[PDB]
């Protein structure tokens, strides 16, 4: 179920997005003030992220295709070592440094 | 070659309980409609056509939170005020003289006691009057008041006024108020005339035992309501088509005198009636109430029979709150005795006069643990209102009984307020469908 | 308006659905949290529903057509009696045994 | 950055729509309940403008073209001395007026 | 020792048992909560 | 029970009927014995194996 493919690879968690899409939404006066603001943050991180998804052009979509090429500084591996031989975590710890280069261009691209 | 269409906004709605808001129109009031959300000039009621829905007076959470909510303001009213705990002492009361009357004869007490001072050095000998229900003897006389050996008194705020104003309940996004608009409607079952709103009549949080005042009235004849009309542990509520006026009154010429008790801190105490002293209280009609009685006895032989003999009676037991009318009367509460109007049998320009008594120390909602003290209201006090209801309780004559005797009732609040939140109720919307047709996704 | 064609048959109370949709959103300290948690829950409820409408592919819509047939078993009746004879409310005291099944099946039609 | 295009034309203000985007959603008892409500204001603000757009069928956009007529006695200024020599504040304080039923016009076009 | 009663103008003489670690002795004896110098006891 | 104000109770202790003991615990001997063994022979996986 939830997080079930965190050691599986990246091609085999691809099939179950909606399970983590899913559980992000709902899954004395001191105490009751602390619950509210929980709630209400895990609302506005959601709303953060799924402006972030209009932006880019893939709003209400799960698997999303863009127009910009990747580039081969950011990685040098083929498809074959990627989808098949290596799972998310693994992936966001090698492409961490090259994150805000490709949301820019994903965002400078969608709007022209 | 049918397909699966999904269909967001359609109108399908059940049964929910909820937190409804509350509204009032657009300072120093128990009921703090200040916080409350200014109402609309014109609200929207749509009527629902061709829409039966199904309703049950006596399982409604409306009166729930309406209680909840009335209990809250009242404890909230309280905080900032004056406590009296060094009015707790031992009085030495004498009985009052100087143009009393025979029925006025021992109801108030003179009573002297040494008092704290703004310094916490000294005393001082102060006097004030005191009503008989207000101070129990301890063996001139040695008193005290009711209430030190039980609880702790709280001397109302005198800048905060008890006068009811109308609130209306309001729901949330998501939810409705549906509203039942049958005329014959008797609480239980099905009706077929349904409008829906979002917010209710503006209602008044009377406090009253006995008889509804200030309320609503039917529009085509007397109603009456009970949970199971043969369970005879069961509340009558009857609601009245015309309403019935009385005038009730405290003619004595009353004084307030000031007494410092501390730094920055008051205790108004009753000082001397100039001129004579009488008796509070009430006036009704009597061909009104004759009327009225006709009424509501045609209406009651429809559950009973037709050749039955309906006789009314006084209550029989209890205490001062729930055997005698209680209301609050420009900031004196009353107790009267309605042996007068109660008390009759039905085969098949004059007034009946109600005496009442007045009581200093009020114990509300029935509990224990808290109790406020009301400060006295300069000059003389008359008010007019409207009976507009009834509750009664019938005894269960068993060994073949051929006449049925109802006596006055009430002590639950609940039940007073649900002789107006009795044709609402709330509904959440669920706006999502799926439905065959012909259109398919390209 | 609000509620309108709640006692209308279901062919007419198709074309008012934004009246229903429209009025889901907006239309001492003790009171103030009670009154935000009524707030707090609105927002969740909507974006509970927008959540289940994206995944099922059919973001930003009032009426969606998909790819799933309709299964005879779970009504028998027409178009005719359906759309013309029958209202919402006597729709959804039928076909509340068989909710979850399409639900499930809209699900996993739209991720294959 | 923010708020930079408020004295260019409405042609050079349109290029820029992301920057007031993201600027509308993140960017005692006494005091935490104070701020609580401003975040929820805000949630409820930016979810009745997205309801808003998704209802006139433009879901996920910033710029949506729309098969609504331009009415002349909206308006009878051309587009050389819309776009080039004018504000959207001053675009405003003109068309205030036919606001309310342009938008009317959008929904039941969009519905129609 | 001596006590408060529910009017504010008379004591009553009462008593009571406490072990050895809850009094302190101030110079039978005169003895003393062990908190009254430090704090409140609810 | 005695009461202090209005409303407000504080409850002492009375007499003792009977004799007046100790209060205590009781805790099995051989059991501790085989605790501490085990507690002491995992113990000394970190020290050594001739240390006292
Ligand atoms: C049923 O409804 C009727 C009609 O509304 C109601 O009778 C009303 O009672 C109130 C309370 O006694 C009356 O209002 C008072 O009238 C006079 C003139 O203003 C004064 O005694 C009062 O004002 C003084 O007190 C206020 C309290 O703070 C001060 O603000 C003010 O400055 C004055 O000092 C007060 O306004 C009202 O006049 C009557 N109305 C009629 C038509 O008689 C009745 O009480 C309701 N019944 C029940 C059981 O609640
Ligand atoms: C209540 O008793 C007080 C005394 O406790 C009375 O006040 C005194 O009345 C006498 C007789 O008229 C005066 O000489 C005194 O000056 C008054 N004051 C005091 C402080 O003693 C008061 O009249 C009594 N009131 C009633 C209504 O009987
Ligand atoms: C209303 O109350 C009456 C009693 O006043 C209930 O009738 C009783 O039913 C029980 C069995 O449930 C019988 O043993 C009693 O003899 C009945 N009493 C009488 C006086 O007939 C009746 O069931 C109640 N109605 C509801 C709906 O609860
Ligand atoms: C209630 O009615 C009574 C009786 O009419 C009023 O009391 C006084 O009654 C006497 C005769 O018994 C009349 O001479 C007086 O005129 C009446 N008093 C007044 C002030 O008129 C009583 O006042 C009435 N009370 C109310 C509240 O209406
Ligand atoms: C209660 O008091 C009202 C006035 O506040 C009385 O109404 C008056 O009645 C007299 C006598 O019939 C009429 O002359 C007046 O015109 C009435 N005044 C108003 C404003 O209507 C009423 O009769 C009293 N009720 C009772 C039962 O005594
Ligand atoms: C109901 O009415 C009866 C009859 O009037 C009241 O009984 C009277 O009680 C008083 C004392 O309160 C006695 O002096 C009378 O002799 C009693 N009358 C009879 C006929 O026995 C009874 O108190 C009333 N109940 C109430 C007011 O709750
Ligand atoms: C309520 O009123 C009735 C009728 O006036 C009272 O009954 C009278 O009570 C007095 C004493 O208060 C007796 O002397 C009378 O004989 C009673 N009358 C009858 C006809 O029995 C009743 O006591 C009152 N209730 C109270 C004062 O609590
Ligand atoms: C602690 O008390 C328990 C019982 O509460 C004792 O267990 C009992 O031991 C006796 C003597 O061997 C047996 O006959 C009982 O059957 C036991 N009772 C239960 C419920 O098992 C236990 O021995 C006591 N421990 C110590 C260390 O004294
Ligand atoms: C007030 O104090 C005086 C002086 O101690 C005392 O004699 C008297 O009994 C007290 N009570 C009164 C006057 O009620
Ligand atoms: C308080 O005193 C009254 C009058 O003596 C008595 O009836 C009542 O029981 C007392 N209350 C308590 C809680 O003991
Ligand atoms: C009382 O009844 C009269 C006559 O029907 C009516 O005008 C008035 O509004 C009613 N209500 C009050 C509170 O007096
Ligand atoms: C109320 O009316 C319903 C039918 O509408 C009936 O079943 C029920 O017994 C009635 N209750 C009373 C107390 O008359
Ligand atoms: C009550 O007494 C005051 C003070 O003497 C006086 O002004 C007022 O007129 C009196 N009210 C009456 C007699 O109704
Ligand atoms: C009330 O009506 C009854 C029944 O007609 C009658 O016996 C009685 O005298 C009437 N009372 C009055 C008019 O005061
Ligand atoms: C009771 O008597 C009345 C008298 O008007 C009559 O209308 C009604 O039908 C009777 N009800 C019966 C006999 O059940
Ligand atoms: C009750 O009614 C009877 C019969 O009219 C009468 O004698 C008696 O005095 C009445 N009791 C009252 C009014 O308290
Ligand atoms: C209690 O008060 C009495 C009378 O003033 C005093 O003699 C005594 O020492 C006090 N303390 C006691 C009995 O512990
Ligand atoms: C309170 O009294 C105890 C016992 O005499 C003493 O040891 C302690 O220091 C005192 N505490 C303070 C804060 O003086
Ligand atoms: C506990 O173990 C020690 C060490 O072996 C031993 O000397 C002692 O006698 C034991 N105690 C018992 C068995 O009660
Ligand atoms: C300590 O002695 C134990 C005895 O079982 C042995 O297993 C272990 O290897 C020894 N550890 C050393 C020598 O470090």
């Amino acid at each position: 179920g939830f997080l079930g493919a965190a050691g599986s690879t990246m091609g085999a968690a691809s099939m179950t997005l909606t399970v983590q899409a899913r559980n992000l939404l709902s899954g004395l006066t001191v105490w009751g003030i602390k619950q509210l603001q929980a709630r209400v943050l895990a609302v506005e991180r959601y709303l953060r992220d799924q402006q972030l998804l209009g932006i880019w052009g893939c709003s209400g979509k799960l698997i999303c295709c863009t127009n910009v090429p990747w580039n081969s500084s950011w990685s040098n591996r083929n498809l074959s070592e990627i989808w098949d031989n290596m799972t998310w975590l693994q992936w966001d710890k090698e492409i961490s440094n090259y994150t805000q280069i490709i949301y820019g261009l994903l965002e400078e691209s969608q709007n022209q | 070659n049918l397909w699966v269409t999904v269909y967001y906004g359609v109108p399908v709605w059940k049964d929910a309980e909820t937190t409804l808001f509350c509204a009032s129109d657009a300072k120093h009031n128990v009921w703090a409609t200040h916080a409350c959300v200014p109402t609309d000039p014109n609200p929207q009621e749509i009527h629902l056509e061709n829409v039966t829905e199904e309703f049950n007076m006596w399982k409604n959470n409306m009166v729930e939170q309406m209680h909840t909510d009335i209990i809250s303001l009242w404890d909230q009213s309280l905080k900032p005020c004056v406590k009296l705990t060094p009015l707790c002492v031992t009085l030495q009361c004498t009985n009052v003289t100087n143009n009393i009357t025979d029925d006025m004869r021992g109801e108030l007490k003179n009573c002297s006691f040494n008092m704290t001072t703004e310094l916490r050095d000294k005393k001082q000998k102060v006097y004030s009057l005191f009503y008989r229900l207000d101070v129990v003897q301890i063996n001139n006389k040695e008193y005290r008041l009711i209430n030190c050996n039980t609880s702790a008194i709280t001397q109302a705020c005198p800048k905060v006024s008890f006068e009811p104003i109308p609130i209306h309940y309001c729901a949330p996004a998501g939810f409705a108020i549906l509203k039942c608009k049958d005329k014959k409607f008797n609480g239980t079952g099905p009706c077929p005339s349904v409008s829906t709103v979002q917010c209710t009549h503006g209602i008044k949080p009377v406090v009253s035992t006995q008889l509804l005042l200030n309320g609503s009235l039917a529009e085509e004849e007397v109603m009456i309501r009970s949970e199971n009309i043969t369970n005879n542990a069961k509340n009558i509520l009857v609601q009245f088509n015309t309403p019935v006026q009385i005038n009730c009154t405290r003619p004595n010429n009353n004084t307030r005198k000031s007494i410092r008790i501390g730094p920055g801190q008051a205790f108004y105490a009753t000082g001397d009636i100039i001129g004579d002293i009488r008796q509070a209280h009430c006036n009704v009609s009597k061909a009104t109430w004759n009327e009225t009685l006709g009424k509501v006895v045609k209406q009651l032989r429809k559950h009973f029979g037709n050749n039955t003999i309906i006789r009314f009676a006084n209550s029989s037991g209890g205490d001062l709150e729930v055997t005698t009318h209680s209301f609050n009367c420009g900031g004196e509460f009353f107790y009267c005795n309605t042996s007068g109007l109660f008390n009759s049998t039905w085969i098949s320009n004059d007034s009946i006069t109600l005496p009442c008594r007045i009581k200093q120390i009020i114990n509300m909602w029935q509990r224990i643990g808290q109790a406020m003290y009301a400060p006295p209201i300069q000059g003389v006090i008359r008010c007019v209102s409207n009976i507009t209801g009834l509750i009664l309780t019938r005894d269960g004559g068993s060994t073949n009984s051929t006449t049925e005797t109802f006596r006055p009732g009430g002590g639950d609040m609940r039940d007073n307020w649900r002789s107006e939140l009795y044709k609402y109720k709330v509904v959440k919307i669920e706006p999502l469908g799926v439905a065959p047709t012909r259109c398919k996704r390209r």
